[PDB]
């Protein structure tokens, strides 16, 4: 399904390799023919061996040969369906039936399924299977579950912004603190459960959890191989001015979390800068604040000109 | 906010 | 050599699936048990489609089988002893006698080869054979080139840290610009190329080149699933506000790019803090400038407990 | 008592005038020699009509007179001993031993006792005749009283410094809203009152009575002929931002008042900086606030090697 | 023609004292109650003693006579018209010939007469007499000078606004160092001359001069007695940065210069931003920089609605 | 803070 | 800039 | 400045 052999074919030829320099070892330069003309299969450990003699990358091959790319399966079309569906709720209807009765079918549904309930809620639309089911569901998928893979934190991700923090709050726990990496993508998903449930702790002067979360993000920055992403990052640590601010009323504290939101103007970040700002409006709000004559300049700016915006959608 | 994720 | 069968099973039996909800439709029963037994080869066309009927990553599945670490194979342990020999330099001899022979076994060798010549410019140790060889090595390595894997810009940021410029240049621009991501690996050299070059260009007010490299990096924003490294974009960002302060003297722009370098503080980042100011200090030194006092005020801290800083390095 | 003949002549001899130019329709040859010559008394009508020949202001040649001084008379010298005594608290018994007594002999006296009063309680000094007299002496100077002299406010100044406020209060208020300007010292005493009273209101979060002082201040830059001193200016413009901060806890107001006390330190004014700063601490401790990390450093390192310093002394 | 007695009455009946307390040591009851009376005139002697005797300011007691305003005479109302005829231009015509006769009548009408002469230059109105005939003016008020009285520093202030920098500056040289005080007026008037000065030497770039400037200002700082006006000290202070900045290209300098900048929109003084708004934008110019955004945002917003401003009179 | 004037 | 000073 | 990548 995959011209894997086609692509150590040209990556052997432009490093000027010949195919002795492959086989030899391996296989036979028969079997090898074989194998580099996409007729039959290789195992990841030719290829693990094949990558070392070329002397490129194991991911880049397997990406160049197709799989850099979430459009392989299902699956990925339909997450990628997500971001089309989200600015053409018109859409919603006729793919939700598609989706909501394989919701369970495998994790990978599920959190395609939560994507969808995100679009409703957004726009209004009524979901009533939902509100009458999910409990249900989560029991159903998180009830005899020792250890958590990417697509479980991502799902958790999603949940945060359909359900109450409380109910998502016992779900979460046994999830942490995490002791490794696996890659890029779990990597990821495990800051977006963090960014996402800090952000609703602080929302909610829930400062308890808030302090929680900030350790969480923090330890994570102590784990070998692990990639921080640099905007969650850059978030992450202004939700953590926001929460010193809280906390001691500290002025400077305010100031930097103020900054910050300056910084994502200043590199380009839009919708982070929205964000951002809308939200330590909020925030200010409920502990009786006036924030600087700018940040509530764009606020009305913004909502005025928006109204109702559209969550960051990672992909 | 709270950060949509598909990967 | 990597026990894939293990997580295969493991994954499943967490996620209660039943042998047959995975051979099924693929392999026989028995087949599959040799698989998931570490005993029979698993083709990435099979594991594709265990990954599909798991519902968890390709690549976390791989990763969780090992290959999570640059430390499979031989050129993995070298390039994580470079850090070893750059803050032990006495080990640096008989292990660079090892390297220098390989240096043009493949592009893996060589990018550890700059590895340890950067070493040696810091720490004043003697290359004589670097300096007689390179641009030999060079013809040799890019001559029948046509298109570049992620190893080769690997090669080409390290090559900009010990060669001058004038001499890099050429071999740099064939290199650009970038039209596709093929991993996250990839799109991490790709970028570190263009950060260390718009670096060089800005210390060498030569602005038309700085120019061009600030052109690539926004492009890269442009291409589709391309993994923008959050740090790099805010440091690139910085330097693009000092090359528009060179350009038209607006002050504006000076006051962002000591903005940056604060928020680097402000989140922790040390070495980048240090490394930044260090260089804002040398280039409004040659426009005739006084940085700010601060800015002014860490560098004598800085440099007296440091002297001579180790550069980043990145794995 | 005064050489006014002397400077005449000087002025005119200067100004290349001829006697004739000015005695000629005012008086007698003879006379005006007498006049010129510190022989003769001369009328303020006199002298005002050869301020006018000779096209130098009146009060400047008064002052060129020597009464450019406040060392002419006998309360002239007492006060300029204030400061004396305030550096010297040795030499406070015998010469509070010479006020005491007389106090009430003139508002100017009484001036300067109250001045005494505050050296004492600065340091630490006891005066028991002042807790058990001052209620008698107010009563007795400010009982038939309509309208109120420079020396008046110079008073009232100095008593809001050792009277609890809730004494002085309401010995103010029939003083204002002032409606005209009647030199220099009068500008100057009108305006400590106001600024002295709003500092004491702000510090005991009076905010009904520090709006009051605010708005009797503004209202003085709308009278004709006010000179309206530039430091208080500043310094109640400063206090003013507090008051708007203490209000509505804007945080923009803050930041203002934190930025004007910058500006003291930018021009040199050294002692309000350290005033301001100690006070800006203080509100903000009762106010479960903690100032910015210089406002703050500075504090420690003033009150160390400061303790107790000496309150600003305007003559 | 001043009711002083009128005033010593109102201000012995209000304390209370009686005639008695006055005249007793000074002058007979008979004649007191003639000075009383404002039929009997009284020396500048006789009125220092009733003062001390009142406890009332000497100075204040004028001013409530009536000398609290520069109306007294013709020059004065003359002083006041300048205004009127500068918002009126209509009413420089026939008001511009009565004065221009009698330019050299007294330092005091030549003040009067420079006065028209910049309301005529910034509405671009003809007075071809000046530029024909005011080298002989001040070679004839100027030469057998040795000291300076307040209205000549007035003169000076005034002169540096409608002459080019190069004529005024030899007759300035002489009029400083300063080393005393002569009243409010004097001392306002030796600040506005180094102040104009100081203006036009840093719009010059004669920096050697604005040194000159800026050092004979800091001194008087030095003289005892002197009053250094508030707003002349800010803005004389914002000059000395830009001095520091086109002097060592310090940025902190310029930084200091633009928040000194802001206070003044901060405290109200609009005039005062609007100018020296409009001056960093220019002096940045000849400088190849750009101002901040709010800088020069400010700008085009003044020159639009503004175009050509009325310079600032102080009276 | 509280100035004391003495004019 | 350049006040026009009356007093 | 100049990061050293060793991926």
């Amino acid at each position: 399904m995959f011209k894997i052999g086609s692509v150590l074919k040209q990556i052997r030829q432009e490093l000027n390799y010949h195919q002795i320099d492959l086989y030899s070892g391996i296989m036979s330069k028969s079997v090898y023919i074989k194998v580099e003309a996409d007729s039959r299969p290789i195992s990841v450990e030719e290829l693990s061996k094949f990558s070392e003699r070329l002397g490129v990358n194991f991911f880049e091959i397997l990406n160049r040969a197709g799989m850099n790319t979430k459009s392989v399966n299902e699956t990925g079309k339909e997450k990628l369906l997500i971001s089309k569906i989200f600015t053409n709720p018109d859409l919603f209807d006729k793919n939700f039936q598609r989706i909501e009765p394989k919701r369970l079918t495998s994790l990978q549904y599920f959190s395609i399924y939560l994507g969808y309930i995100s679009i409703a809620h957004h726009y209004n639309i009524e979901v009533p299977t939902f509100n009458k089911t999910i409990t249900s569901d989560l029991k159903h998928l998180y009830d005899k579950r020792t250890t958590f893979f990417g697509i479980d934190y991502e799902i958790v991700s999603n949940l945060l912004n359909v359900l109450p923090y409380e109910e998502v709050s016992s779900i979460i726990k046994p999830m942490y603190p995490i002791v490794d990496s696996f890659g890029k993508d779990y990597d990821l998903t495990i800051q977006t459960v963090l960014k996402n449930a800090l952000t609703i702790s602080i929302m909610n002067r829930n400062l308890k959890e808030a302090q929680y979360y900030i350790n969480q993000f923090e330890h994570l920055k102590t784990i070998k191989n692990i990639s921080i992403n640099g905007c969650y990052d850059l978030e992450i640590n202004y939700l953590k001015q926001i929460y010193q601010f809280l906390t001691d009323k500290n002025i400077d504290s305010y100031l930097n979390a103020v900054n910050i939101i300056n910084i994502f103007k200043i590199i380009g970040k839009e919708d982070i800068h929205r964000s951002l700002v809308e939200e330590l409006t909020k925030i200010s709000a409920k502990e009786k604040f006036t924030p600087p004559k700018e940040v509530t300049m764009y606020y009305e700016n913004y909502v005025a000109i928006e109204n109702n915006p559209i969550p960051e959608i990672k992909e | 906010a709270i950060t949509l994720i598909f990967i």
